[PDB]
């Protein structure tokens, strides 16, 4: 028995910003996600045409773990058919979804007394995102119609801001981890399954 | 739709990096006020710094937009708050030189001191010196000796200075396209809106004016009441028809009358409602009080308090090596921080201050949805209005009865009404007539038409025509009365605390009916209702996002201020007063003079 490797992507001493989000492909594994029900009191998790506590009952050809950090009143916006600025700018998600996300407070880890500068995000974009598309490009934004020679001024900014997290924010701006599980089918037998 | 993209793309980065520029220095403030030390004064210095740099930067940049090419309401309000930032659109010569001349004003008003006619032993000061001196003693020489010398000391001192305040302030605001800098202050009530709404920013003297009007029927009553008992402290030195001479009036500059409760009590028999001694027999301390608050607070529908602000928020003294400052404050910082810092004890007044400063922060908490550039109260005294709102349905018998503080049994008394009333009556009526009076002679010095050379033989002119006070001696055009007043020689307006009086009534009364409450308007409580709670919620989540106009609509159901109410709350005192005073003579003519 050889379980799939979700202790090493729940666990790990430092997350990806979301704007760089990271992707994780696992197959070929037998799943047990009664695990996943090992943390603290979930923040979010809501499971979008799978039928939770039968996780167990389905088999698929591969599952796509994608892991994040964001705000906590973002958190509404990893659902099919938002609109906002993580949903349209970082990352946004298919209107056919099968799969959930799964949200967790990580305050102990991700704030410091001065400010943690680590995590950051996009602000300016010319146009929304397609779904499953990451961009990491770092041009500097246009808005008017002078252009600026690549330097930061009036009618041009800098698309990436960050966080900047401390011990002492409101709970809706306190950092939280999303992982989210993508599940899909294909006709190419099928190698995730359960115990 | 050109420069509309751009305005709205310029403000989401401006309110990206305020924020972030805003937290430090609030959390700065707080270091500071919560330690005071040498290197967290020079922290927060610079943390101010890059905050002002930065604001004036970006005002200067949004000047470039012309207004009338947007269209959307909201935006427009943003830019208009965000351009109006003509403190120092002056030269630089100019700017130096008003700096100078406010440092050394409010330097001369901290520093000055007072010596004794007799033996110079004493030469004392403001702080607990005269303050105490002339709020408690009942002697007229003593008195009288030290209200002298402190006029004759700071406005001889100040008149110079004041003189060329009001030239620069008046060149400060027309180089902002304004008229005079009474207009300026003026500007802040200024509200347009759609359907009507307007409110124009020259008729605020007409309506402050007309409420006044039906305030004078009951205020002479009680001007007179006073009067026969001062009669009997002072009996040789009060004319039974005349004005009341101004340094006997249990304050320094007459703003408040409650000093005067000792000597005009009507049933002295029956003593107020004490609780202090049920609170240490019960056992209670400041962090039950806070959660007596909030139970409160949460009865009528609004939200919790955080775990940040019972975790961070400094609630007593705390007996170390710290000094710190205990003026109770409410402090919101942003990105969901919110506290109190107060040096609270066991006692009444600490257990009602206690409900104003919370309310300060649901009223903070009720409007963070709103961008920050309205994240402000809708008007200059709106946040204090709706302190006071909450702190006055809570000191009433029923709710005290309601928690176990008093007997269950409890009987109330019709004669302890009165007296109630009458020491409601002393702190707030009679603040009304001294207000507008300043308010009054600022705007006219300023708008030209006090000549240079006859203030003073204006300020008292018209002192003893509304508010009714006599100058015990003569004073010369050398003197500066007005210069005496914190809120005169550093700035700051005067016109928040006339609005607030009326303002917190009209919610009060609007609440209290929408209740179903039947009685008395001074006992109504709001306390397990739900209903008041949406209804006063509707207002509180609005900001400034809207005209003043619309948030009174949305609660108390008008489009201006009403004193209506404020009569109705002081009608049985009204009564009372009338049947005593059905013997005696009520009014005052502006002849007699304790001199010559
Ligand atoms: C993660 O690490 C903690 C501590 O090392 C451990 O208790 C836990 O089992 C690990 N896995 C998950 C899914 O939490
Ligand atoms: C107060 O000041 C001291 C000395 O600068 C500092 O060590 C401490 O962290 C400050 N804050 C406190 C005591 O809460
Ligand atoms: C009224 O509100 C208070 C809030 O302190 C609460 O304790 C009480 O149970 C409520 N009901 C009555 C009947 O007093
Ligand atoms: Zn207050």
């Amino acid at each position: 028995t050889n379980l799939c490797p979700f202790d090493e992507v729940f666990n790990a001493t430092r997350f990806a910003s979301v704007y760089a989000w990271n992707r994780k492909r696992i197959s070929n594994c037998v799943a047990d996600y009664s695990v996943l029900y090992n943390f603290a009191p979930f923040f979010a998790f809501k499971c979008y045409g799978v039928s939770p506590t039968k996780l167990n009952d389905l088999c698929f050809t591969n599952v796509y773990a994608d892991s994040f950090v964001i705000r906590g009143n973002e958190v509404s916006q990893i659902a099919p058919g938002q609109t906002g600025n993580i949903a349209d700018y970082n990352y946004k998600l298919p209107d056919d979804f099968t799969g959930c996300v799964i949200a967790w407070n990580s305050n102990k880890l991700d704030s410091k007394v001065g400010g943690n500068y680590n995590y950051l995000y996009r602000l300016f974009r010319k146009s929304n995102l397609k779904p499953f598309e990451r961009d990491i490009s770092t041009e500097i934004y246009q808005a008017g119609n002078k252009p600026c020679n690549g330097v930061a001024g009036f009618n041009c900014y800098f698309p990436l801001r960050s966080y900047g997290f401390r011990p002492t924010y409101g709970v809706g701006h306190q950092p939280y981890r999303v992982v989210v599980l993508s599940f899909e089918l294909l006709h190419a037998p099928a190698t995730v399954c359960g115990p | 739709s050109l420069t509309e993209e751009n305005a709205k793309t310029f403000l989401n980065n401006f309110n990206q990096e305020a924020e972030d520029l805003s937290y430090q220095s609030s959390l700065a403030s707080w270091n500071y006020n919560t330690n005071i030390t040498e290197e967290n004064a020079q922290k927060m210095s610079e943390a101010a710094a890059k905050w002002s740099a930065f604001y004036e930067e970006q005002s200067k940049t949004a000047q470039s937009f012309s207004l009338q090419e947007i269209q959307t309401p909201i935006i427009k309000r943003q830019l208009q708050a965000l351009q109006q930032s003509g403190s120092s659109a002056l030269s630089a010569d100019k700017n130096k030189q008003l700096n100078t001349i406010l440092n050394t004003m409010s330097t001369i008003y901290s520093t000055g001191k007072v010596c004794n006619p007799k033996n110079p032993q004493e030469c004392l000061l403001l702080e607990p010196g005269l303050d105490e001196i002339m709020a408690t003693s009942t002697d007229y020489n003593s008195r009288l000796w030290a209200w002298e010398g402190w006029r004759a000391e700071v406005g001889k001192q100040l008149r110079p200075l004041y003189e060329e305040y009001v030239v620069l302030k008046n060149e400060m605001a027309r180089a902002n396209n304004y008229n005079d800098y009474g207009d300026y202050w003026r500007g802040d009530y200024e509200a347009e809106g759609a359907d009507g709404y307007n409110y124009n920013r020259n008729q605020l003297i007409e309506d402050v004016e007309r409420t006044f009007a039906e305030i004078k029927p009951l205020y002479e009553h009680l001007h007179a009441y006073v009067r026969r008992k001062l009669m009997d402290t002072y009996p040789s030195y009060i004319s039974p028809t005349g004005c009341l001479p101004a340094h006997l009036l249990g304050d320094m500059w007459g703003r408040f009358w409650t000093n005067l409760y000792p000597l005009t009590v009507p049933f002295a028999q029956k003593p107020n409602i004490d609780v202090t001694d049920a609170m240490m027999n019960q056992g209670w301390d400041a962090e039950r009080i806070f959660q007596e608050a909030e139970k409160f607070f949460v009865s009528v529908g609004l939200p919790h308090m955080t775990q940040g602000f019972w975790a961070n928020s400094m609630l007593t003294e705390p007996a170390d090596g710290r000094k710190v400052v205990c003026h109770p404050t409410a402090w919101d910082l942003g990105h969901g921080d919110f506290r109190i810092k107060m040096c609270t004890k066991v006692t009444m007044d600490n257990f009602l201050t206690a409900h104003h400063e919370m309310g300060h922060i649901q009223y903070d908490m009720a409007y963070a949805r709103q961008p920050f550039l309205l994240r402000n109260g809708a008007n200059e005294g709106f946040h204090e209005a709706v302190g006071e709102i909450m702190s006055l349905s809570a000191a009433t018998p029923k709710h005290l009865k309601s928690i176990g503080l008093l007997p269950s049994d409890f009987q109330e008394d019709s004669e302890t009404e009165i007296n109630f009333l009458l020491k409601q009556a002393l702190t707030i009526v009679g603040t009304l007539p001294f207000t507008y009076m300043l308010e009054k002679w600022r705007w006219m010095v300023f708008r030209g038409e006090i000549p240079k050379e006859q203030w003073m033989k204006k300020w008292w002119e018209m002192k003893r025509e509304i508010v009714g006070v006599v100058e015990p001696l003569p004073h010369d055009e050398t003197y500066c009365d007005p210069a005496s007043l914190f809120h005169v020689s550093n700035d700051y307006s005067f016109i928040r605390y006339y609005t607030r009086t009326i303002y917190q009534f009209q919610f009060q009364e609007a609440l209290c009916q929408a209740a179903k409450y039947n009685g008395s308007l001074h006992k109504c409580d709001i306390s397990n209702s739900t209903e008041a709670g949406q209804k006063l919620l509707k207002m509180l989540s609005l900001g400034n996002s809207e005209p003043w106009t619309k948030a009174l609509e949305n609660v108390v159901g008008a489009r201006n201020m009403d004193v209506k109410p404020l009569l109705n709350y002081f009608q049985p005192l009204f009564d009372w007063l009338k049947e005593q005073n059905r013997n005696s003579f009520v009014g005052w003519n502006t002849e007699w003079s304790p001199y010559a």
